[PDB]
RNA sequence: UACCUGGUUGAUCCUGCCAGUAAUAUAUGCUUGUCUCAAAGAUUAAGCCAUGCAAGUCUAAGUGCACACGAGU
RNA sequence: UAUCAACUUUCGAUGGUAGGUCCGUCGCCUACCAUGGUGACCACGGGUGACGGGGAAUCAGGGUUCGAUUCCGGAGAGGGAGCCUGAGAAACGGCUACCACAUCCAAGGAAGGCAGCAGGCGCGCAAAUUACCCAUUUCCGACACGGAGAGGUAGUGACGAAAAAUAACAAUGAAUUGGAAUGAGUGCAUCCCAAACCCAUGGGCGAGGACCCAUUGGAGGGCAAGUCUGGUGCCAGCAGCCGCGGUAAUUCCAGCUCCAAUAGCGUAUGCUAACGUUGCUGCAGUUAAAAAGCUCGUAGUU
RNA sequence: UACUUUGAAAAAAUUAGAGUGUUCAAGGCAGGGCC
RNA sequence: UACCGAUUGAGCGGCUCAGUGAGGUCCUCGGAUCGCGAG
């Protein structure tokens, strides 16, 4: 038929994106990557909603 | 036909499982306690000892008293205890296959300014690496993975224009005795 | 402050010259430019700066010291005969000329096709 | 059973030689056919132009409508179905434009639920379709 | 590092392939602040080429009666 | 590669003799004789997206694949052929023909060879400046002096390889606060270099959202990572594979969050290990693909 | 005469590998010490 | 998607039979012309 290409992603409501901090990028994403996974502990995924 | 030598050879290799649990928590746990960029400086350690345990490998397969065995056997001993990853009392090519990635680990020029003080902390000692603080025997060196062997061990200190030991102030220390 | 060293030397007398390894030090400084070095290097030997001649200064990474070549001639004349045309224009001593490497080579193809004395009136 | 004579590596040699042609993987690469039959005839990527718009359905048990394009290539001027891999980009696609088709994941085999297609497009208008779906290089 | 994982069944043990996984080649999509090194019209076309250039060459010492010159240049 | 089993030999194929010819040996050629030479240990013929090798990629050991490509040797300068000069050429940045292509022209004629360095067109998925200098490396010449797109130096460049920023350090419950720390960049000297450029050394500017903002693919399983929220309702789309979407979707379209690698990363097609699914090391053939219906029989193997 | 061992002979580059702090490294084949 | 198919189907290449055969090279003689010889 091909009446329908871009049907779901036109009916979509269009929602930006928010203006969030900036994020640590090399020596200082593995750090706090580090700190988070050994150091601070105390199971559950690193994104579980639950 | 160029004056050129075209000579290129990679100083690390990826794991054959890209996501092994298992594996990518020893290694992050190095990265953090070494204060380490990415997982290629980790990779790059563990071929580093590869080359080493191969070389070794290929000795203990030759018999005693061989003029080569004696030879390169003796050169990689005298090579490792240089650097300080190898004690003195046991420099046998049998115990080159007892070494860890952590042995090397901490022989890095990052890792020895801060056990001698010099640094707060890990990831302290490499920010003032990058920014010409710290030398070795009056040479100003600026690379964090500068692996330091047992001749230039007691000659790791500031630089003599660092503010940190004897010298002029940063920019902006004297920014803000210019303005108040 | 700045101090020349001269860490290594040889006289060889065939081309009238005493090589020699510059290596000079300035641990506060900037880079010593070599009218500076040429004329402290002079009054060592006992000698005039326009016989010395140094160059390659490769400062090493941080700063203190700087490394590089150098030879002292017995005269002038020497110096004209034995030294490049490139580190004589350096100093006051040569000029290169003025004509592009591309204006001879079309210029002389341009005479390729004239035969005679009229070769060089159609080149100039 | 297998010849172990320590003169016998001329018929290993021939044995193997002549079994490694049962084998559907080493007789595909090393000889004419599959590759004369090949539209790209052995390259990654290739340029045409289209011709129609067409929709394949896709395959039991799914249920869908397949946005494809019949596009003819330049080189050979062959023929073939390749595919708009993502959601409303065939709206992108003009008849008659410069696309650059490539293979679809399996070596010339139709991948998912799609018929026949073995093929899918890479850029259009000498402008990635990828890119246009990012709104990047608006065209 | 001498390594395997998904997929035939209600479930099982197998043969088996398809799929995954990791290097290396060119091409391509998106993206890029320093510094060093370095390939680069081979693949289809040993296809066609505007224009410029790429092989010219004197020593006290094979000839040298124009220029400019006190023989030399 | 046998869906090539016989090939060579009038018109040289193998050999003998005499000679011609060549720098010299030889069916290299001629003349007269001989009937040989090669082949199942694969001749001959055909195919090669075949220049050979030093090597390259990947590999536990064996192997598989690649090698147009800077080094060596060979071959050819649009397609073939012929010759001049010279110690050396069957030379083409030498010449003479025909063929194809193509240039100027008073239409009588003349001239051409970028698979050299730049550059143009065409072809394509696919590949850079109509730049500078003979200073380094060497070569050529009557020469210490000249010339050299050979070569060297810049320009283009995410083919790739190495190093390596995107923050560090302290109190207070975060675009909170606080002073310190060198780079990116930017000019100015010096150094560098045939002049330049880049790096390096100094001093003068240079960070608080240190606005000097890190992307690229994923979040059902394989395979590290959301029973989240909104939209769509076997539609649009996702998905390498198994699958997902049938109005309460962890898989689609987005927001938030998270994961992996990181100045990189995804995809397509080859190639290698995976693959003991080509098994010499090292696979199988009762029933899953499989031992000729059976026996004799030379090469071959033992 | 196959096998086996030794010797002779062999382009470099590349590979392996010895030495050497290009600031480290890829690399380079250089450079270290004294007045 | 391949296959058979009258159409002496059609097109584009490789190596060759025969004929025609440009142009060099040698060999015979040919002497414009120049001072017996060079041509």
């Amino acid at each position: 038929s091909l009446a329908r290409a871009g049907k779901v992603r036109g009916q979509t409501p269009k929602v930006d994106k928010q203006e969030k901090k900036k994020k640590k990028t090399g020596r200082a994403k593995r750090r706090i990557q580090y700190n988070r996974r050994f150091v601070n502990v105390v199971k559950k995924g690193p994104n579980a909603n639950s | 036909p160029v004056a050129k030598t075209w000579v290129c050879s990679k100083t690390y290799v990826t794991p054959r499982r890209p996501f092994e649990k298992s594996r990518l928590d020893q290694e992050l746990r190095l990265i953090g306690e070494y204060g380490l960029r990415n997982k290629r400086e980790v990779w790059r350690v563990k071929f580093t000892l590869a080359k080493i345990r191969k070389a070794a490998r290929e000795l203990l397969t030759l018999d005693e008293k061989d003029p080569k065995r004696l030879f390169e056997g003796n050169a990689l001993l005298r090579r490792l205890v240089r650097i300080g990853v190898l004690d003195e009392g046991k420099m046998k090519l049998d115990y080159i296959l007892g070494l860890k990635v952590e042995d090397f680990l901490e022989r890095r020029l990052q890792t020895q300014v801060f056990k001698l003080g010099l640094a707060k902390s890990i990831h302290h000692a490499r920010v003032l690496i990058r920014q010409r603080h710290i030398r070795v025997r009056k040479q100003v060196v600026n690379i964090p993975s500068f692996v330091v062997r047992l001749d230039s061990q007691k000659h790791i200190d500031f630089s003599l224009r660092s503010p940190y030991g004897g010298g002029r102030p940063g920019r902006v220390k004297r920014k803000n005795a210019k303005k108040a | 402050t700045v101090t020349v060293r001269t860490r290594k030397f040889m006289t060889n007398r065939l081309l009238q010259r005493k090589q020699m390894i510059v290596d000079v030090l300035h641990p506060g400084k900037a880079t010593v430019p070599k009218t500076e070095i040429r004329e402290k290097l002079a009054k060592m030997y006992k000698t005039t700066p326009d016989v010395v001649f140094v160059f390659g200064f490769k400062t090493q990474f941080g700063g203190g010291k700087t490394t590089g070549f150098g030879m002292i001639y017995d005269s002038l004349d020497y110096a004209k005969k034995n030294e490049p045309k490139y580190r004589l224009q350096r100093h006051g001593l040569y000029e290169k000329k003025k004509t592009s490497r591309k204006q001879r080579k079309e210029r002389k193809n341009r005479m390729k096709k004239v035969r005679g004395i009229k070769k060089a009136s159609v080149g100039a | 059973g297998k010849c172990r004579g320590l003169r016998t590596a001329r018929k290993l040699r021939n044995h193997r030689r002549e079994q490694k042609w049962h084998d559907k993987q080493y007789k595909k690469a090393h000889l004419g056919t599959a590759l004369k039959a090949n539209p790209f005839g052995g390259a990654s990527h290739a340029k045409g132009i289209v011709l129609e718009k067409v929709g394949v359905e896709a395959k039991q048990p799914n249920s869908a409508i397949r946005k494809c394009v019949r596009v003819q290539l330049i080189k050979n001027g062959k023929k073939i179905t390749a595919f708009v891999p993502n959601d409303g980009c065939l709206n992108f696609i003009e008849e008659n434009d410069e696309v650059l088709v490539a293979g679809f994941g399996r070596k010339g085999h139709a991948v998912g639920d799609i018929p026949g297609v073995r093929f899918k497009v890479v850029k259009v208008a000498n402008v990635s379709l990828l890119a246009l779906y990012k709104g990047k290089k608006e065209r």
